[PDB]
C-alpha cells in the first residue's frame, strides 16, 4: 500500500482478497487526488458556494453563566444537510469521479448517510444504491423518503438482525462485484484502510477553521475541543489539526447508553474488547464467542458497533481521552441548549454538550476555554425527544 | 497438513479428481448435520469443507446466511464445534476436514490458540475467508507451527504477485474461485501451488467433469448441498436420500 | 413621525389611539439604532457568529441543462433556524433591549415565526409569549414542541377562526396594555409604521450579500431576482438593493393556489382589492361587503390575507411584476430541485423557483441570469409533500 | 351632528348625566335586537351606541367578539344594518343614534358614500375604532360634509397635543376612555371639546354617579349590556325585564 494501513496496532485491510485491488485503486486514487491542485479547488469550491463552509464558531454567552468555563460551539449544524457527513461524501464523490466511477452504494442506519450520500450523487450525477436495514427503514422512513426524493434506491437489508452490521456486509457484497463501476461510499472514519485515512481528511477542515477562529476570537488554542465518537468521522475531523498540539486535550464521547453498568450502551473503545470485523482490527461490542452485538444509544446515529482504528490508537498511547455520557445525560443538555441558547442540538452532540457541562458543573471556578464540535441539528430528534418529555 | 498429500496421492493413482461438499456445522440441528456429514462421506465424498456460524457471512451471502442461522438457533456454540469435528474425526480416521471461518472467530481467544485446539482435534486446514495474504502472516505461521494448511482463494482477478503468494503460502489445497482457467491453472502449476480445487459454481456432475478436465484437481460444490438441505428439511430420511445421490452423481463424474 | 408612514397611497397607521404613543416609542428607537454604530456592529456580530451570514449563493449546475438560463440560489436555507425569518427576529430583539423592554409577543400561523421569536428570545433573554391560533396549533405541534422547548409561551386563539388574522388581533391587543415593558415581533413586512420600514431594513443584508456575490462570480448583476411573498419580507430583502438598479427586473411570486379562477388561491395584491386592516392600507382578501377572508396555499407559510404596502406600491409604479404560482407547479418545482441539486427546498420557495422554471422552459434560447432567494429549507414540508405524493 | 347638542341642553337643564348602552346590532337576532333597542330606549337610555360585526374587533375583545359572531349567524348584511337603522330612526325620531365602526367597512364602498348612507338613514355619529387622529382627516371631512358628527376616543395615555387635536376634531361627544380624570376633564373643557362620555368599565350605577360628579357629561355602558343578553340568550322575556332594571337603575343613577 502506498499509506501505513495501521494506527498502531489498530487497522489494517481484513477483507476477502477479491476486494483487494478495490481498496488499492482507491488508495492510489486518493493519493493522486490530494497531490492534484485542481481536485482541492473543485473540491473547496463545492464546500463553500454548496455546503456553507466555513461554519461558525459560536461562543456560548448563556449556559456558562457562574462559571469560570469559556464554551465555543462549532457550527457543523449549519452544514447543508444540517450535519458534518456532507463534508467527506462531496469529497468520496469527486474522487468516484476522479477514478471515472459512475454509481455509489452506501449503508445505513438512522439515514443521515443515506441521505448525504443521496444529495452527493444527485449534485453529481452518479447513479446510487443505499443497503439500510429493514428495522432502521420502519424506523427511518422520513429519512428513506427523503433519499428517494433525491433520486436513490433503497435497498432493504433482511439479513438476520436487518440493522447497520447487515448493511455494511451486504454493501460490501456489491462492492465485490461492482467495482469497476461503483464506488462504496463508506459513512465513518473506520472499516479497511484506506477509509479511515480518507474520511478523516475530508474532515479535517473541522479542526483546521476551529484553530484559525479560536486564534482569532480568543488569541490562544482551547483547553479541550470535545465531540462525540459513534464510528469516530466528526470527533477525528475536529481532533486531527490539534493532534501535534500537545496543549490542546481531545475528549471523545461515546454513548454510555442506559448506563456502562447495564450492558445497554455503545461504548466499544472504553467497554469492548478489540477483535477483526468490518475489515478492520478495532475494539468492539462482542460476546465472549467472537459474535458481534448492537451498540445502544438514545442516538441512533451512535449505533455502530465499533470505533475507528485511529481513535483506538490515541487513547492508547493516552494522547486523547474518551468518556461517556448517558441517554439522560444527553437529553437534559439538549433541553438545556434549546432552552439557553436557542440552538436544537442532534441528540448524537448532545453527548458532547453533556461532557463539557459536567467538566464545567464539577469545577465552576475552573478557568477553561473549551470548543464542542455541535456535529449536526436536532430537529429529526424533536419526534423523539418528545416522547420521552 | 498431511491427509490432504495422501488423497491427491490416492487420486492422482485412479485418475480421478477430487469432490468436496460444503456444509455448514450444525445446520439444521447437531443430530442432524452429524447424519448428513456421514451420508456425505458415505456417498463419496472426497474431503470435508465445514463452516462455523458467524455475526454474518461476507465470502459467502445469501443460502450460508441463512444456513448459519438455523445452526444458531441450534445452539451451536464453539465448545459444540470442536465437540462435533473430534467425534467426526473419530468416526472417520482418514478423510481431510477443513474449515472455513472468519478473522474474528480465530483471534477470539488467541491466534495460536484457534491452530492448537484445530490440531488437537484432528482438522487438517483453515481457510479464513477475510485475511488476504497481505494480512495472513500471523494467521501462516500459526497453522504451520501447529501442522494445519493455510487455505487461501485464488480470485478471477487475480494477477501474477498474488499468485506467486497463494503459491508460496498456502498448503493443502488452493481453492480457486480478467484470465482464463487454463491459464491460471497452468500459471499455480509453474508456481507449485497446492492442487487447485475450483470452488465456483460447482452445481452438476457436467461441471465436475469440466473442472478436472480443465486440470483442476477436483471440484468444492458449495451452496448446492445446502439446497438440498433447505428443500427437504422437514422430509429428513429423504433429504439424506437425495443428499446420497447427489454426492453419488457429482463423485461419478470426477472419474474422468 | 420621522419617516414616511406610505409608500405612495398604501401604508399608514390604521391603528387604535392607544396604540399610536408605541409606535412612535419604535420608530425613534429605530431611527435612534440605525445612527449608533455600535447598535450595527451587535447586530452584524450575531448575524456571522450565531446566525450563519453571509449565507452561500450556489449556481445551479444541473436544473439549467439545455437551455440559455444561468441560475444562482441565495441560500437562505442554510441560515439558523433554516429560513430568513431569523434575520430580522434578532435585529427587533436588539431592538426591543435598547429599548429597555424585557418581554416580546409574536404572532403565528405555521410556526416559523414562532420558533424564530423563541429562539431569539432565549438567546438575549427576554421572556416571549406567542399567539397562534387554535387551528394552527393542532396543525403544527412540531413548531409547537419547538417553541416550548426554547423556553416561550405559546396561547391557543380561539377568536372565530383561529388562524393567523385572528392571532395579529390578540396580539395587538395584548401589546395595547403591555407597550411599556413588551415589544411586539411582528412577522413580516406589513402592519403599521414603521414596521413595514423596519423589517425591511433588517433583512435587506439578504439583497445586499446577492448584489456582492454575483458581481464577483458572474462580472455582472443578474437579469431578474426571483423571490416569493406571503407578506413580503424576504422578497423586499431581496429587492431592496437592486431597487435602483433599473436593469434588474424584481418579480415576486404570490401562491395561484388550487388556480386563481378557482378562488383557492393567496394571491392579494394581483387579485384582491385595497382596504384597511392589520394597521394597513394595501390590497387584500375581502369579500364584496369588506369581510377579510383566508389565503390559501399548498404552503402554510404563504397564508397571510394581505401583502406588505411597498410591494403594492412597486406594483403600482410598475418597478416590480408580482405573478403567482399554483400548488402544483410549486410541488414539480419541489420534485425537481431535490432529484436535480440535492437540495429540499421549502414548499414556499418552490414558488419562486417554479416561476424561474417556467421562464426558462418556455423560453429556452434565451440567455438570461437568474437569481432565487431559497428562503427556507423544505425539512418541514416532507411529510406535506408525502401524502401528496 | 344636532341631536346630541339638544340632548345635552336638555340633560344640562335638567342636572342629569347621559346614560348610553352599547349593544351590537342584529345579536342575538334581527328581531330580538330590535326588540332590545325598544327596552333600552323605553327603560331610559338618553342616546344608543351601535355596533356594526367585522372580521374581527380590535379597540373591543372578548364579550363584543362573542356578540358579533351572533350577529354574524343572524344574517345581518350591510344591507340589513341599514335597514334596521333606518327603522329604530321612524320610531325614535329624537334619539341620538351613534355608530362604532371599523375602518375596512367605511372605505369598501366609498368613504363619502358610507357617511352619505349614514345621513339619509339618520345616524348622528360614527366612531371609527382604527382610525387614529393621525389618518383621519379624510373620515372627518366626510363626515362634516353629511353632518355627521366625528366621535373620536381619548385614552388614558393621552397627552396634551393629543387632546388639542380631539377637541379640535371631534363633535357630538369625546368619547373618554398617567393622567387624572378630572384633570382630563378640565384640560377637554379648556379646549372647548365636545362633552366627554365616559365609556371605561361603566358597570353599576354608583360608576354612573362617580362619572358625573367628576364633570363627565355621563357614561357609556360597554359589554355590561351584552352581559345581560348572553345571560339570559334563551329566555328572552326575562332577558329584556333584566335589561329594563338595569338601564334604569344606570338612568336613575344619572340624577345627580
Ligand atoms: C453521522 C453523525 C454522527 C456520528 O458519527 P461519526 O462518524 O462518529 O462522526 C454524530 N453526529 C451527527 C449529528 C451525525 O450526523
Ligand atoms: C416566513 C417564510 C416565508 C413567507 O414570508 P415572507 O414574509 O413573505 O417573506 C417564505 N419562505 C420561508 C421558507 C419562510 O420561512
Ligand atoms: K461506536
Ligand atoms: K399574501
Amino acid at each position: 500500500t502506498l499509506l501505513n494501513p495501521y494506527f498502531g496496532e489498530f487497522g489494517g485491510m481484513y477483507v476477502p482478497q477479491i476486494l483487494m485491488p478495490a481498496l488499492n485503486q482507491l488508495e492510489e486514487a486518493f493519493v493522486r487526488a490530494q497531490k492534484d491542485p485542481e481536485f482541492q479547488a473543485q473540491f473547496a469550491d463545492l464546500l463553500k458556494n454548496y455546503a456553507g463552509r466555513p461554519t461558525a464558531l459560536t461562543k456560548c454567552q448563556n449556559i456558562t453563566a457562574g462559571t469560570r468555563t469559556t464554551l465555543y460551539l462549532k457550527r457543523e449544524d449549519l452544514l447543508h444537510g444540517g450535519a458534518h457527513k456532507t463534508n467527506q461524501v462531496l469529497g468520496q464523490a469527486l474522487l468516484a469521479k476522479r477514478m471515472g466511477k459512475s454509481e455509489i452504494i452506501a449503508e445505513t442506519g438512522a439515514g443521515q448517510h443515506g441521505v448525504a450520500s443521496a444529495l452527493a450523487s444527485a449534485l453529481l450525477g452518479l447513479k446510487c444504491r443505499i443497503y439500510m436495514g429493514a428495522k432502521d427503514v420502519e424506523r427511518q422512513s422520513p429519512n428513506v423518503f427523503r433519499m428517494r426524493l433525491m433520486g436513490a434506491e433503497v435497498i432493504p437489508v433482511h439479513s438476520g438482525s436487518a440493522t447497520l452490521k447487515d448493511a455494511c456486509n451486504e454493501a460490501l457484497r456489491d462492492w465485490s462485484g461492482s467495482y469497476e463501476t461503483a464506488h462504496y461510499m463508506l459513512g465513518t472514519a473506520a472499516g479497511p484502510h484506506p477509509y479511515p485515512t480518507i474520511v478523516r481528511e475530508f474532515q479535517r477542515m473541522i479542526g483546521e477553521e476551529t484553530k484559525a477562529q479560536i486564534l482569532d476570537k480568543e488569541g490562544r488554542l482551547p483547553d479541550a475541543v470535545i465531540a462525540c465518537v459513534g464510528g469516530g468521522s466528526n470527533a477525528i475531523g475536529m481532533f486531527a489539526d490539534f493532534i501535534n498540539d500537545t496543549s490542546v486535550g481531545l475528549i471523545g464521547v461515546e454513548p454510555g447508553g442506559h448506563g456502562i453498568e447495564t450492558g445497554e450502551h455503545g461504548a466499544p473503545l472504553k467497554h469492548g474488547r478489540v477483535g477483526i470485523y468490518f475489515g478492520m482490527k478495532a475494539p468492539m461490542m462482542q460476546t465472549a464467542d467472537g459474535q458481534i452485538e448492537e451498540s445502544y444509544s438514545i442516538s441512533a446515529g451512535l449505533d455502530f458497533p465499533s470505533v475507528g482504528p485511529q481513535h483506538a490508537y490515541l487513547n492508547s498511547i493516552g494522547r486523547a481521552d474518551y468518556v461517556s455520557i448517558t441517554d439522560d445525560e444527553a437529553l437534559e443538555a439538549f433541553k438545556t441548549l434549546c432552552r439557553h441558547e436557542g440552538i436544537i442540538p442532534a441528540l448524537e452532540s448532545s453527548h458532547a454538550l453533556a461532557h463539557a457541562l459536567k467538566m464545567m458543573r464539577e469545577q465552576p471556578e475552573k478557568e477553561q476555554l473549551l470548543v464542542v464540535n455541535l456535529s449536526g441539528r436536532g430537529d429529526k430528534d424533536i419526534f423523539t425527544v418528545h416522547d420521552i418529555l | 497438513m498431511e491427509r490432504y498429500e495422501n488423497l491427491f496421492a490416492q487420486l492422482n493413482d485412479r485418475r480421478e479428481g477430487a469432490f468436496v461438499p460444503f456444509v455448514t456445522l450444525g445446520d439444521p440441528g447437531i443430530e442432524q448435520s452429524l447424519k448428513i456429514i456421514d451420508t456425505l462421506i458415505d456417498a463419496g465424498a472426497d474431503a470435508l469443507e465445514l463452516g462455523v456460524p458467524f455475526s454474518d457471512p461476507l465470502a459467502d451471502g445469501p443460502t450460508i446466511q441463512n444456513a448459519n442461522l438455523r445452526a444458531f438457533a441450534a445452539g451451536v456454540t464453539p465448545a459444540q464445534c470442536f465437540e462435533m469435528l473430534a467425534l467426526i474425526r473419530e468416526k472417520h480416521p482418514t478423510i481431510p476436514i477443513g474449515l472455513l471461518m472468519y478473522a474474528n472467530l480465530v483471534f477470539n481467544n488467541g491466534i495460536d490458540a484457534f491452530y492448537a485446539r484445530c490440531e488437537q482435534v484432528g482438522v487438517d486446514s483453515v481457510l479464513v475467508a477475510d485475511v488476504p495474504v497481505e494480512e495472513s502472516a500471523p494467521f501462516r505461521q500459526a497453522a504451520l507451527r501447529h501442522n494445519i494448511a493455510p487455505i487461501f482463494i485464488c480470485p478471477p482477478n487475480a494477477d501474477d504477485d498474488l499468485l506467486r503468494q497463494v503459491a508460496s503460502y498456502g498448503r493443502g489445497y488452493t481453492y480457486l474461485l480478467a484470465l482464463p482457467l487454463h491459464h491460471l491453472i497452468e500459471k499455480l502449476k509453474e508456481y507449485h501451488a497446492a492442487p487447485a480445487l475450483q470452488g465456483f459454481g460447482i452445481s452438476s456432475p457436467e461441471q465436475v467433469s469440466a473442472a478436472v478436465r480443465a486440470g483442476a484437481a477436483g471440484a468444492i460444490s458449495g451452496s448446492a448441498i445446502v439446497k438440498i438441505i433447505e428443500k427437504n428439511l422437514a422430509s429428513p430420511k429423504q433429504m439424506l436420500a437425495e443428499l446420497r445421490s447427489f454426492v453419488s452423481a457429482m463423485k461419478a463424474a470426477s472419474r474422468a
